[PDB]
């Protein structure tokens, strides 16, 4: 079920435009400190560091705020929305601008900006400015890194037996179930000094957890070896958390976790314990079960795209989707996928908008076999 | 020009567009 | 708000490094051993190892190498601490005092850097030009070795190779040359660099990089005339020299990989090798080739010597003796005899040094004496596994019991000349002296003819010339053995009363009133030679001959009741050779002179229960050596019982003790008895080698255990023991253990050696149905029932194949009066990653057999189990479950709790439950009995590695975490804010320096009400990987403040080896952050307050304000401090 498509245009966000003022990322923070950052309202999105955000700006005061941010530290703060409305926020992330284009178009200003997350934080207070853009008191959250669990109890003499030869070949049977067995046998050999077996220590190994997650991802859809998957557990965990089909509360729980190992364990538990989905306002459907969650993009099954009216929707690309009805013609105006034509998909029961049917425009592609859902109404069970 | 914004649904009249808008509401 | 006090009850024993060289003197050959925080210095003698110095440092020794720079008479010692504390030490002694001075010291850590994953490497130039250190990946640290480098300043050299396996300096090089083996994506290569100092960069190596075996690990440098380096891998040992290159692949080294090595010859012609499973090789080099004077290597023969302990480190002592140091088993001394070959083994074990590490689990039991507990640990791994039983003091094994209503004194007697066996014990009361006769175990009383039946005898001892001298209260009336008639009787001419009696084998120096007359024991006569009078009342008399002669005492010191002073005077005279006035107020109780192992001493026991140790000079006079220890709380009578081929002294008092010398310093033991007032050695025929201890209530005879403060008994199992628990109703221990069984080429598994699980009395195999390649090794987990008396494995239950026994509990449940063994296991398969199913199995040991009353299958891995008010509280995967035991002998679920953490650790204190995981995510529960559901009282999540937990109290929680630290959490239910009642405040930090595996409640001292109790509350022990036993007990706020002030004052006085600050070491250390210790009092530092001199003891205390119960007392004294620290030392 493979189609000759270049999985770089959905990430490139070519639907907005091409003549974009490319900006290089050179922002950071002093780690675990108090800061003040302006917040752009009217955004309902839990954002993870490394996740791409496409934004459309309409109100003049928001345009002024983003322009001042550009002539400043070009980082705003995406707030974390819980179930309770009215800015019931306790966490958030900092988004960095790398993508600025104004274009007053019909004489407005419509700043089109694309940003990604860089750091996490917690809001201490939400100060409201009379201008219309609230600047909140921000405490930057450090990202903890932990050493190997065998470093403390390791035997000094058998430390030379700790550099294993590089992994043999790739994606080959018995090149993993034996190499990893030997790796566990030789790495956590000092577990005999403690009260816990080797497999328990491998349950907390950063490398082993990433290997398990990679196996599960390949079970979902074929990933091209090291298909842009970072070797660092930090970025790997962040990417996995970004691509998982989970609701807002699960995303904020993954965001508050401060250690990569705990994040990887939580993600592996989530995708080994959640199989059935549903849509809000029904709580009665199971459209698009896990075993068919494809990924027709570099970033993964889930990504962020924006309509021509500022509204941002995160979509889930799946192979098949039943229990749906169609309204409207297969338009090709502002489809986020250049080689596809979009159609409005309505829920067959609650008639609350979930999904978009897609059709064919070319030859070497999948004709009318495509679906992109939304997190507007999508929860796991 | 009758077209929804929360969704993207397109219409040739206004009654169904308003029905869609109020269905989005709530 | 924690106020905890932590102290060490047993120092670490595992060896992590050892060297030899001329450290103490240029002529002596020393063996230096690093245990952990301790450095041990020996002298290699013909007999064996002679201890010289025992010194502990403020860190964990990671690098320890002896080097002798040009212009130095004896070798120096470089030590690197795991906190990157570098120092150079020089041994120095001045007559009798020994001090390890620090020539240079410093800290070599970097501001930013990821520590290397292959560990710390410390190497030294053979020409002593610099020290190479590999502390971080991609950086090589160089310490130039100059006389001006007192701060140990180092510079970094960028190593383009990130992964470096092993590096060592080469011999016979014009410039300092390192030759390291490193890793690439293309494989493993050996490279060599020419380290430069002026340019501060590397250079071109002597020879080119060579591709080596894909698993080459270790490098050894071959001294001249060979040169080059030998690269030892897992399959082939190769010799590289550039132009020269040889390589063999011996088949004897393919079973296990070599991890350690040692050079036996100064020219490097032979080498020693040791591997993981503990056998010893011998790499031999042939220097046959000789072209024009130069000699080059020709062959690389490899031979097998035998089998030793699992060697952490080797070192070849002189004359065929090899010290095989171990870190997970007993250290050893072996002999490389060449012509013996008893069975194909060239090694014969000479010595064996006790090693308690690692400790995996422990239980405090009262095995022998009620009230005083004992420690039984799970020590060792693989073939070195065993059990160690630890008890404090020297116990007394009673063999008789008699009723003595307050006997005022017991003295030996032999009413049979030429019999060599005592027959009657001369027991003297306040009014009568009855000589009880017991040929065997009789309770008869045969009165002596020469002894007055109605008299409080002061002395009854055998005299020469077949006579018995009995200095009774009335007078010194002698007696005879055969005729049973009083040959002589020295009545008082002035009708005075005999107050103090002290007679030797031939001399008798007694005092009546204020006058003391020295009367010799003439043959069948009582003739004196001198007389004198004392200014004050003679409180006690001590006239004992010293070593040799044994016929006349050169000196006779006495105690004055009204003066409280001791003056040395000769027996035939009265002049005071030397004067001493130790103590005061209360009159001395008993004066004694000691001669422990060619060390003449004189001990004075005051009436307040304190003993003042002091040396003596054989010729004339004596030193002072002013030091007093409160060895009890009542007046004590000091006697001498040899019983060891050494003098020894029994200090019978409210707290009995034995004063003993280990090497040359006297030490104090403890006798595990309630209270012994009077005692005497008795080598009776019916009771041989005994010690008649007559207490204040009854008389008994027993034997001394040993002359050691701590006694460790080893029970070898030849397999790894995992968990241990005690069942008193059956008087047996339950031990989980595992042996390695290798799959042979027959479809089964074969054991490597006989084990305690395959050499048991009876056995059983788990039989239930609730549910690769040849040479692979798998673990077989067994449950062993061990007898509490003979420590023989009574049973060996074998679990299901591929089943891992995780936890073990011995408890009774519900209304069933039987006690059970409950084991929770996990079925682990290599294909899967997280266990899916596991078992909870209940055993019962009755009638010498193990049965299985009930098994319960669970969907998870039962990591821990505890007993919860007669119910079972199991931890299945990431849930905690409460189980109810019915009358149907089956478990039923009673309550669950779904967490997001793996409940590895479970505790219970009343209705509280402490839950933790390996990520230090502590969580507190509470069982609501009226409603039967757990409630989360509070939470505390902080990403770290947690090793153990414990409940200090209902509001305090102790734990051990990453980088060998300790911490204490505490809940505050009194807070009125809800977001804080669900938060655990961290109120304590500490850097223990050890990796704790287990926490246990109890203590090794005898528990008594004591009325006043102790300043400390509770008692928690712990055992670590290095094999050390600690103790932590809570404190009061005032005591905590006073001890913190004391600790701050001691650090300004105590100078530590390496000049490492105590505040820096105890600070809570982590790879990302560091913060000072709070809420913990260092017990070792406070205990070291008694070992300092009087001037320093005065410098420590100036403004403590010790007085708390009213009063300030700005002086706060210094002997007041002794009383406080003595009580703190008495608790372990
Ligand atoms: N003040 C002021 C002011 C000034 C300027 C304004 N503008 C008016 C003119 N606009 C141009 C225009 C309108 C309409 C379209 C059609 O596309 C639409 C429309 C509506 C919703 C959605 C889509 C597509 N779509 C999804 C489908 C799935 C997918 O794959 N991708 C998507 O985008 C939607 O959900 C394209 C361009 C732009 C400027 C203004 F509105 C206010
Ligand atoms: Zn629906
Ligand atoms: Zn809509």
């Amino acid at each position: 079920n493979i189609i000759n498509f270049d999985t770089s245009l959905p990430t490139s966000h070519t639907y907005l435009g091409a003549d974009m003022e490319e900006f290089h990322g050179r922002t950071l923070h002093d780690d675990d400190s108090c800061q003040v950052i302006p917040v752009l309202p009217q955004v309902m999105m839990i954002l993870i560091p490394g996740q791409t955000l496409p934004l459309q700006l309409f109100h003049p005061q928001e345009v002024s705020m983003v322009r001042n941010l550009i002539q400043k530290d070009r980082t705003f703060a995406v707030l974390a929305y819980s179930n309770v409305q009215e800015r019931e926020a306790q966490f958030g992330t900092t988004a960095e601008i790398y993508a600025y284009r104004e274009e007053q178009d019909f004489g407005i200003e419509i700043v089109k900006v694309k940003a990604i997350g860089r750091q996490r934080f917690k809001v201490l207070e939400l100060r409201t400015q009379s201008d219309g853009i609230q600047q909140a008191k921000v405490q930057i959250l450090p990202e903890c890194v932990l050493p190997s669990t065998m470093s403390a109890v390791q035997l000094e003499s058998l430390n030379k037996c700790q550099i294993f030869p590089s992994k043999p070949v790739s994606r080959e049977d018995q090149c993993s179930y034996k190499w990893w067995q030997k790796y566990q046998k030789r790495k956590f050999h000092c577990a005999n000094l403690t009260s816990w077996p080797r497999w328990l220590y491998s349950l907390y190994d950063a490398e082993t957890l990433m290997d398990r997650i990679k196996k599960q991802l390949r079970e979902w859809d074929e990933n091209l070896k090291d298909d842009s998957l970072p070797s660092n557990p930090i970025d790997f965990s962040y990417r996995v958390a970004a691509c998982l089909p989970i609701d807002d509360v699960l995303r904020i729980q993954l965001l508050k976790i401060g250690s990569a190992i705990q994040r990887l364990r939580c993600e592996l538990d989530i995708m080994n314990k959640c199989t059935s989905l549903c849509c809000k306002q029904c709580q009665e459907t199971e459209i698009t079960t896990k075993n068919e969650i494809f990924s027709l993009s570099l970033c993964g099954p889930m990504a962020a795209y924006v309509n021509p009216h500022g509204y941002v929707h995160e979509t889930l690309t799946v192979y098949k989707a039943c229990n749906l009805n169609l309204i409207g013609r297969p338009s090709t105006e502002h489809s986020w996928f250049p080689g596809y034509a979009w159609t409005v998909a309505q829920c067959k029961i609650c008639a609350s908008h979930i999904g978009w049917k897609f059709t064919a425009t070319k030859k070497d592609m999948s004709p009318q076999k495509f679906w992109g859902l939304t997190r507007s109404a999508l929860l796991p069970t | 020009p009758f077209q929804c914004n929360q969704c993207g649904a397109s219409f040739t009249q206004k009654g169904n567009l308003l029905r869609h808008i109020k269905l989005h509401s709530g | 708000m924690s106020y905890n006090y932590v102290v060490t009850a047993q120092k670490p024993t595992a060896v992590n490094g050892c060297v030899t060289g001329h450290f103490t003197s240029a002529e002596d050959l020393n063996l230096l051993i690093a245990k952990n925080t301790r450095l041990e210095i020996y002298v290699v003698t013909a007999e064996g190892l002679r201890p010289v110095k025992e010194v502990g440092m403020y860190g964990k020794i990671a690098v320890m190498e002896l080097f002798r720079p040009k212009g130095e008479s004896k070798d120096l010692l470089f030590i690197l601490t795991a906190k990157y504390n570098a120092c150079i030490l020089e041994y120095k002694q001045s007559g009798e005092s020994i001090d390890i001075i620090t020539r240079a010291h410093g800290n070599v850590q970097d501001r930013i850097g990821r520590p290397s994953e292959t560990g710390i490497i410390g190497i030294i130039d053979p020409e002593c030009r610099m020290i190479g250190l590999r502390l971080y990946d991609g950086l090589f640290k160089v310490i130039p070795l100059d006389r001006d480098n007192k701060e140990l300043k180092a510079f970094n050299i960028r190593l383009e190779e990130l992964h470096v396996i092993d590096v060592k300096f080469l011999y016979g090089c014009q410039a300092p040359t390192i030759c390291f083996v490193y890793q690439d994506p293309q494989g493993r290569h050996v490279k060599t660099y020419e380290v430069s100092l002026r340019e501060k960069e590397f250079n071109k190596g002597p020879w080119k990089q060579e591709n080596v075996e894909a698993e080459a690990s270790m490098v050894i440098a071959v001294p001249e005339p060979f040169g080059g380096a030998i690269i030892i891998g897992q399959e082939s040992i190769t010799y590289h020299n550039g132009d020269k290159y040889l390589a063999i692949a011996p088949p004897i080294i393919k079973q296990s990989t070599i991890v350690c090595h040692n050079r036996v010859d100064p020219n490097g012609s032979r080498y020693l090798l040791g591997d993981m499973e503990g056998r010893l090789f011998m790499l031999l080099l042939e220097k046959e080739e000789q072209m024009d004077g130069t000699v080059t290597l020709k062959d690389l023969r490899v031979e097998l010597l035998g089998e030793t302990s699992i060697a952490e480190c080797l070192t070849y002592l002189d004359n065929g003796v090899v010290f095989v140091g171990s870190r997970l088993g007993d250290s050893q001394l072996v002999k490389l005899n060449v012509d013996s070959n008893e069975q194909g083994s060239y090694v014969v074990a000479m010595e064996t040094f006790t090693n308690l590490g690692p400790i995996v689990d422990m239980c405090v039991v009262d095995l022998e004496r009620q009230g005083q507990g004992q420690l039984v640990t799970c020590s060792g791994a693989f073939k070195e596994g065993s059990l160690r039983i630890i008890r404090n003091g020297i116990g007394i094994h009673e063999h008789a019991s008699i009723d003595l209503p307050g006997i005022k004194g017991l003295w030996p007697l032999r009413s049979d000349p030429n019999r060599e066996t005592d027959d009657t014990l001369v027991l003297s009361f306040v009014g009568q002296t009855r000589v009880l006769m017991l040929n065997g175990e009789e309770v008869e009383e045969t009165e002596l003819m020469g002894f007055v039946d109605d008299q409080q005898t002061f002395f009854c001892g055998n005299v020469a010339h077949q006579q018995l001298i009995q200095i009774t209260s009335a007078s010194v009336r002698l007696v005879s053995q055969e005729p049973k008639a009083l040959v002589s009787e020295w009545k008082e001419p002035q009708a005075k009363n005999i107050s103090v009696a002290s007679c030797n084998s031939s001399q008798v120096v007694v005092a009546v009133g204020r006058a003391l007359y020295y009367l010799q024991i003439h043959p069948q006569e009582l003739r004196q030679i001198s007389h004198t009078e004392m200014e004050h009342e003679v409180a006690c008399l001590d006239i004992t001959p010293l070593g040799d002669s044994n016929g006349l005492s050169p000196l006779c010191a006495i105690g004055l009741w009204t003066d409280i002073s001791a003056r040395i005077l000769k027996l035939p005279s009265f002049e005071l050779l030397h004067k001493e006035m130790l103590g005061g107020e209360i009159i001395p109780r008993s004066i004694l002179m000691t001669t422990f192992e060619s060390s003449h001493y004189l001990l004075c026991a005051l009436g307040d229960g304190a003993l003042f140790y002091f040396g003596l000079n054989i010729e004339t006079g004596l030193l002072s050596d002013r030091k007093k220890v409160t060895l009890g709380t009542q007046p004590t009578v000091l006697r001498t019982f040899r019983s060891l081929s050494t003098t020894n002294v029994f200090a019978c008092s409210d707290r009995p003790t034995v004063i003993y010398s280990s090497n040359h310093k006297l030490v104090f033991s403890n006798v595990n008895l309630k209270e012994v007032n009077y005692m005497c050695p008795l080598n009776s025929d019916g009771y041989p080698d005994s010690l008649a201890l007559a207490n204040n209530s009854t008389l008994t005879i027993g034997t001394i255990d040993e002359i050691q403060k701590l006694h460790i008994r080893t029970v070898p199992l030849y397999e790894s023991p995992r968990k241990i628990c005690y069942q008193e109703v059956s008087q047996c221990f339950g031990v989980l253990s595992s042996r390695i069984e290798v799959q042979d080429t027959s479809g089964g598994t074969t054991a490597l050696r006989p084990s305690a699980s395959t050499q048991a009395l009876s056995s059983s195999v788990s039989s239930s149905k609730l549910f690769t390649s040849f040479g692979e090794e798998v673990e077989v987990h067994n449950l062993l029932i061990i007898d509490q008396h003979t420590f023989e494995v009574l049973h060996a239950h074998q679990f299901l194949q591929n089943e891992y026994a995780l936890s073990l509990v011995s408890c009774k449940l519900g209304k069933d009066p039987n006690t059970y063994f409950i084991v929770g296991t996990a079925m682990v398969y290599p294909e899967e990653a997280e266990p899916k199913q596991g078992r909870i199995v209940v055993f019962q040991y009755s009638d010498g057999k193990l049965q299985t009353v009930a098994e319960k299958e669970v969907k998870g891995a039962v990591y821990s189990m505890v007993e919860f008010n007669g119910k079972l509280l199991a931890s299945i995967n990431s849930t905690v479950r409460l189980y109810e035991w019915t009358t149907e002998k089956e478990l039923r679920t009673e309550c669950n709790h779904y967490n997001n953490i793996m409940a590895l650790y479970l505790k219970t204190k009343g209705d509280f439950i402490l839950v933790g995981d390996l990520m230090r995510s502590v969580l507190l529960l509470a069982y609501k009995p009226m409603e039967g559901n757990f409630e989360e009282i509070a939470r505390d999540f902080n990403p770290n590695w947690m090793s153990a937990v414990e409940i200090l109290d209902d509001d305090n929680f102790l734990g051990a975490e990453n980088a060998f630290n300790l911490f204490v959490c505490q809940k505050d239910s009194a807070a009125t804010t809800d977001e804080e009642r669900q938060h655990l405040q961290e109120v304590g930090l500490f850097h223990l320096g050890e990796f704790v595996n287990v926490f246990c409640h109890g203590s090794l001292v005898m528990q008594n009400l004591g009325e006043t109790s102790t300043p400390t509350q509770g008692s928690v022990l712990f055992g670590t990987v290095n094999g050390m036993i600690g103790l932590v007990t809570s404190l009061s706020e005032s005591w905590y403040n006073l001890l913190l002030d004391m600790q701050n004052r001691l650090n300004k006085v105590i100078k530590s080896v390496g000049k490492i600050e105590h505040s820096f070491w105890r600070s809570f250390h982590t790879e990302r952050k560091t913060e000072p210790a709070t809420g913990f009092i260092d017990g070792d530092l406070i205990e070291s307050f008694l070992d300092i001199s009087r001037p320093k003891m005065q410098e420590v205390v100036a403004n403590l304000q010790y007085d708390d119960g009213s009063g300030m007392k700005r002086e706060a004294t210094a002997d007041d401090l002794i009383k406080v620290v003595e009580e703190l030392t008495r608790i372990h």
